[PDB]
DNA sequence: TTTTTTTTTTTTT
């Protein structure tokens, strides 16, 4: 999945937290364990530059924490440039899930009593973002 | 129980695709048509989309749903969210081309399997036919199976559309004024009037008996392109490493005795001239070495093709040499070996358009007669060597077998065989020392 | 039951990036091959993905399922379901390379695992089996693992990367002033000069008609080889027992006649000579000698790394002779047996790095001709001899065939070959009482 | 078991 990868990467990155837009626009509760990743980018953005050893020191009190330890051990990349590109076209995929569950909520919306022409029109521009390859 | 073939998410992708970009219509509509398709509802969509084409509608979301409407079909068919989820399973459109193949082909097993399920009928339950009239329905059916396939094999072609092709081809050469030189340049102007360049898909030879200058001349020709043309020239060089290959072209391009550079007593104005050979060869960057051993065909048209993939093309290709390319299929006969590798590599040079210069061994028998020029049949294991080439041309320099001759420096280039052209020889002088091959400018001696 | 060493999740990150993106193909074919996958699932989508490319269609999870259903494998791997998880599962495909090569790193260790089994395996139960089989079994597949790790340098390369390895080499030998000897010493001026020593990495061939001075000549360059440098140096006498071999030499070395040493008849001054020579020998202590009869080429090449790892590398390698090796697969056709020795002889120099002397024989067709000298062409059974060899030296001694020579006690070494540099023929006097070869110091008369 | 094509060495007219 692409959930625990990121966390991988954030924990592994600290800095690559600095450029997540924000989150608290959506429910954390639409995709797995989205709370904390919201949590670590504001704990970034609350001490900006801070050792990755640090990071997870800001946790060490939790239960959590051994997730976060194993997501660092795991997909170790030295190349800190590609690792950025992964974090950056991921967040466009997570991007893409929300879009998704929307446009799948709308769908539903139609059944339970159809679509307006503004709706259907709306779920038709929705389906460049999932296209746009 | 058995369920005729078909693919829904094909069937899905190519109704999905041409919404977004109606470009790629005439591809989808000439491939397939709404008779290809397995299930009803995709058919009459496909209908409708055929129908609002004509109609000079645009193919889209909106227009499909307003004809299904104002037809009725669209409850049939669906609505807005089915119609938004066939879109939405779609990859790429850029594929639609392989999911409208792929449909091409469900539909065609499709059709076989119910002349199939006819055949059985019609065999099972006479119905007063006679066992000829069976043979007949089966020879019919058959025989409409081979006709619905609109070509896509390349059957026998009228003469009028070879006529056609053939004309046009003639007219464009007349326009480009190259003056003969109609494919790759040589570098030798006596050579370029008998060849009149490297013509692509060619499957040139170079032979001669060891140490005649073999690879000296075909280094020579693939300098001479790289410096003559843009695209990238490739070179497999199984016999020697890339240094040695290397350290040759120094010589050659700089004009510099290869002894002092192989050992390295070098002065100011020989590192003067190296690096200006250096400079031109890092301006242009068009040549590749690949100096692996024992290359399959198989090998060799894979990592061709990558670089003309990758590069835009291939202007040359050359193979130093034949004889040490391996089959291992083919093990147990090396006559079958060698015929399949000049088979491969008369295939490669008309997959991608471009000449292949690969050279090759002579037998010994050459020399145990009075002349030791080279002819065709001397070949080494050639079975198909001198058959599958197109142009032959030997390296001879008589002074190797007699000491006093007057040729002193002078090697000949004796054309053995040329498919669409005329045979001779061509004079070159030989300068071993800078491992190179020049225009001989002294006085031309017509050839008998 | 001990868990094998395998990554799945590896294995499905390749897989899942391949279907995402079709332009790392390449990437991917030379780290991996559909037996490195552990799971037969993965084996069969891999097999598939490939069939694809190679038939040049695209890649995705539509074309997939068909290309499976075909040939029913899409059960087998799981069904649709788990090619849509897997598609799911996939972010991107940008660190598939290192994917791709732990892939690659678990097989090979399970590859070697099972090499480790077999070898197990074979020991508990001999079968028959000697202790020699064992062995040979054991290296073979050493080899074989270790072949298999070292295919990953080819690949074709720029002309950059080609540029700047060989001016770096250039540079290196014009810093050593040698002053020409750039290879090993031969010993004698005028051999120095035409080859500027033995280079590394050759294939020399010493050819001669029976009872020229064939073995005498090898062994000259031998001794002055070993004590003008410090590796050592290895010697396979296929035809003569050692001691033969070491009279010769320590009549050579002491300048004293060797009837005198075979019989026995020293003196006092002749013992004072030997001793001399002996104590020079034991002081290097760097030649070794091999005198079992009929070895193959592995045989010689087992020998020859053993030597060379032990005491860091070897300085020269001599062949006495050719023709006498074996090559039990192709005991049927002797020309492909001495294709093969050739080809193994070449391959063996280039991998230690050492010039290899191999000496050859020649063909009775030199004795129905006017003129007696040795050409190319006369090497016996030489299906590739003339053609692998980077140089060939004839030895002729004119004093043999006409009784009335004014070339009495002259060895005319005639250089028949050679790749890169000139040829032509040096002159030396021959000792036959010494079993030796000095460099003549009479007139110098020009080469033709 | 038979037919085919390529190498290399010998002996005879
Ligand atoms: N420095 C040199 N001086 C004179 N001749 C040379 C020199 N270097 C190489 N040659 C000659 O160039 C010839 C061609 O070598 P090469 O192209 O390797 O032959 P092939 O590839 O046909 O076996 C050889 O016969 C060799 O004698
Ligand atoms: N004591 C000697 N006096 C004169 N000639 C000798 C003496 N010992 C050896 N020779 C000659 O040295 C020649 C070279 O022998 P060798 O190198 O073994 O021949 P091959 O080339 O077959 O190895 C022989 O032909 C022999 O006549
Ligand atoms: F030495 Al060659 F062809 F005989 F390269
Ligand atoms: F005695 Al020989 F070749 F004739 F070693
Ligand atoms: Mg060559
Ligand atoms: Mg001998």
């Amino acid at each position: 999945t692409t959930m625990r990868i990121l966390i991988g990467l954030l924990v592994q990155n600290p800095e690559l937290a600095t450029l997540v837009p924000p989150l608290e626009n959506l429910d954390e509760n639409k995709l797995p364990g989205l709370g904390l990743f919201r949590e670590l980018v504001n704990t970034c953005l609350s001490q900006p530059g801070l050792t990755t050893g640090q990071l997870l020191e800001h946790y060490r009190g939790t239960n959590n924490a051994a997730t976060l330890e194993k997501l660092s051990m795991w997909d170790d990349i030295a190349d800190k440039n590609i690792a950025e590109q992964t974090f950056t076209d991921s967040l466009n995929h997570m991007f893409d899930s929300l879009l998704e569950l929307r446009q799948e909520e709308l769908i539903a919306r139609e059944r339970t009593h159809g679509l307006s022409n503004e709706e259907c029109l709306e779920l038709w521009t929705l389906n460049q973002e999932l296209a746009k390859k | 129980l058995k369920v005729p073939p078909h693919s829904i998410e094909a069937e899905q992708s190519v109704l999905g695709g041409l919404m977004l970009d109606n470009e790629r219509w005439d591809d989808v509509a000439e491939r397939v048509v709404a008779d290809d398709f397995y299930t009803r509802p995709h058919r009459h969509i496909f209908t409708e989309m055929a129908r609002l084409q004509e109609s000079g509608s645009p193919i889209d979301l909106i227009t499909l749903a307003e004809s299904l409407e104002r037809q009725g079909q669209l409850d049939s068919v669906g609505g807005c969210a089915y119609l938004a989820e066939l879109s939405k399973n779609t990859p790429s459109a850029a594929n639609i081309s392989a999911y409208a193949d792929i449909v091409r082909e469900r539909a065609v097993v499709r059709e076989m399997i119910s002349v199939a399920n006819e055949i059985a009928e019609a065999g099972f339950d006479p119905q007063g036919r006679t066992s000829e009239d069976l043979l007949d329905l089966a020879e019919s059916r058959v025989f409409k199976i081979a006709e619905s396939r609109a070509n896509k094999d390349e059957g026998p072609k009228n003469i009028a559309d070879v006529l056609d092709a053939t004309v046009a081809r003639i007219e464009q050469l007349f326009q480009q004024p190259h003056d003969g030189v109609t494919g790759v340049n040589t570098g030798y102007d006596d050579l370029n009037k008998k060849t009149a360049g490297l013509q692509p898909s060619d499957l040139i030879i170079v032979a001669a008996r060891p140490s005649m200058g073999k690879t000296t001349f075909a280094m020579n020709l693939v300098e001479n392109a790289a410096m003559l043309q843009d695209k990238p020239v490739l070179i497999f060089s199984l016999e020697m490493p890339s240094e040695q290959i290397m350290m040759r072209s120094l010589a050659s391009l700089s004009r510099v005795d290869q002894t002092k550079i192989r050992t390295g007593q070098l002065d100011d104005e020989d590192w003067a001239r190296i690096s200006g050979t250096m400079g031109i060869l890092l301006e242009k960057r068009n040549i590749y070495i690949d100096d692996s051993s024992g290359l399959t065909p198989t090998e060799v048209r894979s990592r061709a093709r990558r670089i003309a993939r990758e590069h835009g093309g291939i202007g040359l290709i050359m193979i130093d040499y034949l004889q040490l390319m391996r089959v291992p299929a083919l093990s147990d006969n090396r006559t079958l070996e060698i015929a399949e590798i000049s088979r491969s590599l008369k295939a490669l040079a008309k997959e991608l358009n471009v000449p292949v210069v690969a050279l090759s061994q002579l037998n010994r028998s050459l020399e145990q007669r009075a002349d030791k020029r080279p002819v065709n049949s001397d070949l080494r294991e050639s079975g198909s060597i001198e058959q599958d080439a197109d142009l032959i041309m030997f390296i001879y320099r008589d002074e190797v077998y007699h000491e006093n001759s007057d040729l002193k420096g002078i090697a000949e280039i004796i054309i053995g065989k040329q498919r669409n052209g005329p045979i001779g020889t061509v004079r070159l002088t030989f300068n071993g020392q800078w491992s190179r091959f020049d225009n001989y400018a002294g006085p031309q001696y017509d050839d008998e």
